[PDB]
């Protein structure tokens, strides 16, 4: 029972709570697992070669793809600010990062080109990127001697690129898996 | 329906397809300026699995 501002009196009124539960198998099937099978590919690029000309591609690829699925999600939910769908948080943190994977791979791909012809490497990366990482992320180098100047510190440039590639390989599975479950974890526990 | 139901059988193998290509890509393009072949996989790889498959490295050198 309530009272009106255009009424002196009391208007009774039954109100009926319609509790439902979504059968979720559907949406499961269509979205979730596609857009998980598309997580898994979101750190593959820092284990591709800079040698196979494929790195592009693939992160290009999954990038749109990511983008396409928001944009359905998008379709399905009201436009509301109150609240927002934890599918469309992973989904939009997954782009930001697939955004900032290719341009560590645009700079990787960069630093693998580089030779004596047009760029001088500088002794504090030689130091770092050849001794102290590499031992860190437990990738040994093999000892080798090559005599041509040019042609080695060519391969010297390819290293670099290759250790900083598996930085970004740890890192980027470091924060995938610790962000999927401090996302979605909690929400499961209660 | 059975026919979405082997349409993401299928997806499920592509990404394993896809994983497992950028891990051949990776070894493909390796060389002693950058990695050592252990005994092992010298081993294995090229003599066990090979005579498995029926490949036989023509190994002229």
């Amino acid at each position: 029972t309530r009272k009106y501002e255009c009424c002196a009196e009391i208007y009774p009124d039954i109100t009926y709570a319609f509790v439902i539960r979504r059968l979720p198998l559907f949406y499961t099937i269509n979205l979730i697992i596609p857009c998980l099978l598309i997580s898994c590919l979101t750190v593959l690029v820092f284990y591709l070669p800079s040698e196979c000309g494929e790195k592009i591609t693939l992160c290009i690829s999954v990038l749109l793809s990511l983008t396409v699925f928001l944009l359905l999600i998008t379709e399905i939910i009201p436009s509301t600010s109150l609240v927002i769908p934890l599918i469309g948080e992973y989904l939009l943190f997954t782009m930001i990062f697939v955004t900032l994977s290719i341009v560590i791979t645009v700079f990787v791909l960069n630093v693998h080109h580089r030779s004596p012809r047009t760029h001088t490497m500088p002794t504090w990366v030689r130091r770092v990127f050849l001794d102290i990482v590499p031992r860190l992320l437990l990738m040994k180098r093999p000892s080798v001697v090559d005599t041509d100047f040019e042609r080695s510190v060519k391969e010297d440039w390819k290293y670099v690129a290759m250790v900083i590639d598996r930085i970004f390989l740890w890192m980027f599975i470091i924060v995938c898996l610790l962000g999927t479950v401090g996302l979605f974890l909690p929400p499961w526990l209660a | 329906p059975l026919v979405g139901k082997y349409l993401m059988f299928t997806m499920v193998l592509v990404t394993f397809s896809i994983v497992t290509s950028v891990c051949v890509l990776n070894v493909h393009h390796r060389s002693p300026t950058t990695h050592t072949m252990a005994p092992w996989v010298k081993v294995v790889f090229l003599e066990k699995l090979p005579a498995l498959l029926f490949m036989q490295q023509p190994r002229h050198h």
